[PDB]
């Protein structure tokens, strides 16, 4: 029953959960084409992925 | 009926949940220690290492529909999962 | 505020909004008939809120009768509806 | 199908619920009130009886 | 008695106790309200 | 000084209007964060009754009395009641005032500010006096009162920072707003057909010259000006509000260079 | 109930000018507008403060005891 | 027990700090400040959860410079302008309270 072990429920051969809501707007803007970031703004960003490896 | 076990010799999910379940319930119970304790106060994390290193001593017990079984030592079985 | 779900500024709770008095009322019998039947509320021997009033009066069988009035302040918790 | 195919059952609580982005998807916060109600009666062992003794 | 009971419709007291009904000496009703306690009251502001 | 370049527009009793300039983003929103959240000031949070024969129930009348505005000049010379070792509270850490009335003619009588009456020794200190900017300096209106009713009440204030509870707000509103014109191209702005006349122009914005359309983008500028209007409850003088907060925020940095020297 | 003794989101204090604000009501006979502009209410998120609220506490007091 | 210093392990000369009791107001300063260093080579924080006021800092600096002596460098240079402000604003407010003297 842990979460991540039904990340592809059998139901449809589709994973049931998903990006909704405010985050999947936010993607869009993110990746556009007419998005860039300045180094101040993505030092802080990189320090939000826990996963980070320390490589800028 | 040892010989020629038309069951799989993979090691199945819900055998893997019972078998760590079990096998921390024993560890809680001061039962054997059969791995060398590496700060995993959790026996749960204990039954899982010691699935991992094939030190666990137990044999499950497959039904068939007709009520015949087959006999498999958890060491025999191959874990993917 | 990913869902349905609402932000709502601290300090102004603070300074009053939403704010809202609760009040809920008890009331019970001092007892039944005079058959017989004996039983009152004299301090007998071994929810939030404050007392606001304390009614007693009789019904027209001439049973003693109490009512409580008790109240209490809601403030925004997390959570409710809006 | 009152009693034996279900039947009101203790150790669970309800409550309302709400967003947190800032929780990952195998976590979920519980309010204090109900980990102060709801409990388990883990066995005393070797290697938790130290943490056990402080939390009695 | 005890000055336990107000005279409803009435600023006068009836300070009543056991036994003595529940008319108004002044009013004649049937209501009483509870003398408020004496003992302070504390609030925190906020 | 060598540092940030301050120009003041206007100044009142009640708002301060001013340019900071030489000076990075960060520290002038450290400013505004500083100035609305930690800044030391007076407020009424013990409410104990005596009576209350009055429409309105003790909590609401406690909880108005929480918010009236009262003098705090010398409030540094005043101590927290959670440091002072008295118990409940002390004349050193603490200020005691009482509200007594009763009704007394057939019309209403109005329950203001300017009928709290100070009781515990002020030692001098320029401190718990009610703020009155009333024409008439009746003060705030704390409630009303019919003519066979009765309220009175003592009440305790307390040391305490607006960022704890609100009702230690010393400051109202302030205004906060730089390159106006949006040369930096901080922000996108949305519009039907042209920004240009869709949008009404900031007041501020006759303190620059308006951007050139024929230049290109000067990438490497800095949001360096700054335009700032601190509007004060009166509790405090603006300006001191701004000495305050400034202060604060230099002692919020001390206390963690002391706290780099422990470690 | 009565006027609130301060904005919710300004903070600015309005539990004063209800008595002179109902007297330019009145005595002056003019708008809300104007004579909230001549409070200093320069804010709508203080004007409406005083604009919309409902003085009740007149007709709890029309009550004998 | 305010503050907390650790070092950080995917990166050399790199460290993480944890402020109890603080947040935006001071370390958004405090990197703003970190980030006119040269010698800094990244400098950024977050905030865990917006329930504790739990402020994460980390730094990471040249070989030979403390990052401890980085964040003192920022500290002082910090104080050096508040002081510098609030000389300045009270000379302006005394000069133009002379005029407010009469306009209040
Ligand atoms: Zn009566
Ligand atoms: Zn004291
Ligand atoms: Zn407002």
């Amino acid at each position: 029953c842990a979460v991540p072990l039904q990340i592809v429920s059998p139901q449809s051969n589709k994973p049931c959960m998903g990006i909704v809501q405010d985050t999947l707007c936010g993607i869009r803007k993110l990746t556009l084409r007419d998005t860039f970031i300045e180094l101040d703004q993505v030092l802080n960003m990189l320090y939000w992925v826990p996963d980070w490896d320390g490589v800028i | 009926p040892k010989d020629q076990r038309a069951t799989t010799p993979y090691m199945t999910k819900y055998e893997r949940a019972r078998i760590l379940g079990t096998r921390a319930l024993q560890i809680s119970m001061n039962a054997p220690v059969f791995v060398d304790l590496e700060g995993e106060t959790d026996p749960l994390r204990i039954a899982m290492k010691e699935l991992a290193e094939k030190k666990i001593p137990l044999v499950i017990r497959r039904y068939l529909p007709d009520g015949s079984f087959e006999d498999w030592s958890v060491e025999e079985l191959i874990v993917d999962l | 505020n990913q869902e349905d779900s609402m932000i709502m500024n601290q300090s102004s709770i603070d300074r009053g909004l939403f704010r809202s008095l609760f009040f809920r009322s008890y009331m019970d019998q001092e007892k039944k008939y005079g058959m017989s039947i004996t039983e009152t509320f004299e301090k007998p021997q071994r929810e939030n809120g404050i007392v606001d009033q304390v009614l007693v009066t009789t019904n027209q069988d001439g049973l003693k009768f109490v009512k409580v009035r008790v109240r209490t302040t809601k403030i925004p918790q997390i959570g409710d509806k809006f | 199908r009152g009693n034996l195919m279900g039947k009101r059952v203790d150790f669970s609580a309800r409550t309302v619920i709400s967003g947190d982005p800032n929780l990952e998807l195998d976590q979920v916060g519980v309010p204090k009130s109900i980990a102060k109600t709801l409990t388990y009666p883990e066995v005393v062992t070797p290697y938790n009886i130290d943490r056990l003794t402080q939390l009695v | 008695a005890t000055l336990k009971y107000i005279c409803a419709e009435c600023s006068s007291k009836l300070s009543l106790s056991r036994t003595d009904a529940v008319r108004c000496k002044d009013c004649g009703h049937r209501i009483l309200l509870k003398a408020r306690t004496k003992r302070l009251v504390q609030f925190e502001a906020r | 000084e060598e540092g940030p370049q301050v120009k003041i527009r206007e100044a009142s009793k009640d708002n301060v209007d001013f340019i900071l300039s030489n000076v990075d983003l960060a520290m002038a929103n450290s400013l505004r964060r500083v100035m609305i959240a930690e800044i030391p000031t007076l407020a009424i949070d013990s409410v104990e009754v005596e009576t209350n024969t009055t429409v309105l129930a003790d909590e609401f009348i406690a909880h108005r009395l929480g918010l009236i505005p009262l003098q705090s000049m010398d409030i540094e010379q005043l101590e927290y009641s959670r440091d002072c070792f008295c118990e409940d509270h002390c004349d050193k850490c603490s200020v005691v005032l009482t509200l007594q009335a009763f009704g007394e003619s057939e019309s209403t009588t109005n329950v203001y500010s300017k009928d709290l009456v100070i009781v515990s020794n002020l030692m001098g200190r320029n401190i718990g006096h009610p703020i009155i900017q009333d024409k008439e300096g009746n003060g705030v209106l704390i409630c009303k009162l019919r003519k066979g009713q009765e309220l009175k009440l003592t009440c305790v204030a307390k040391k305490g920072i607006a960022k704890e509870h609100a009702k230690w707000g010393p400051a109202a509103a302030i205004e906060f707003e730089y390159d106006p014109w949006n040369k930096l191209k901080h922000t996108d702005y949305w519009y039907e057909q042209d920004s240009a006349k869709e949008w009404p122009q900031s007041k501020n914005c006759e303190y620059e010259d308006p951007p050139n359309e024929g230049d290109p983008f000067d990438y490497k500028a800095q949001a360096d000006t700054f335009y700032m209007n601190v509007e004060s409850v009166g509790s405090i003088p603006v300006d001191q509000v701004v000495v305050r907060g400034i202060d604060t925020l230099q002692k919020k940095v001390a206390s963690i260079l002391l706290a780099l020297t422990q470690m | 109930m009565i006027v609130p003794v301060r904005c919710f989101s300004c903070g600015k204090v309005v539990g004063d000018k209800w008595e002179s604000y109902l007297n330019l009501l009145q005595e002056d006979e003019l708008d809300e507008g104007t004579a909230l502009s001549r409070l200093g209410l320069k804010r709508y998120c203080c004007r409406r403060m005083i604009l919309t609220h409902v003085d009740l506490i007149e007709k709890f007091l029309r009550y004998n005891p | 027990s305010k503050l907390k210093i650790d070092p950080d392990t995917k990166a050399p000369n790199a460290v993480v700090i944890t402020f109890e009791k603080e947040d935006h107001t001071l370390g958004n300063l405090i990197r703003a400040e970190l980030l006119n260093d040269r010698k800094v080579l990244f400098a950024a924080y977050k905030v865990e959860h917006p329930f504790f006021a739990r402020f994460k800092l980390r730094i990471q600096t040249t070989e030979g410079y403390d990052p401890k002596d980085a964040l003192k460098n920022a500290c002082n240079s910090i104080i050096n302008k508040l002081g510098a402000l609030k000389t300045n604003f009270e000379t302006e407010w005394n000069l133009q309270t002379l005029a407010a003297d009469d306009a209040f």
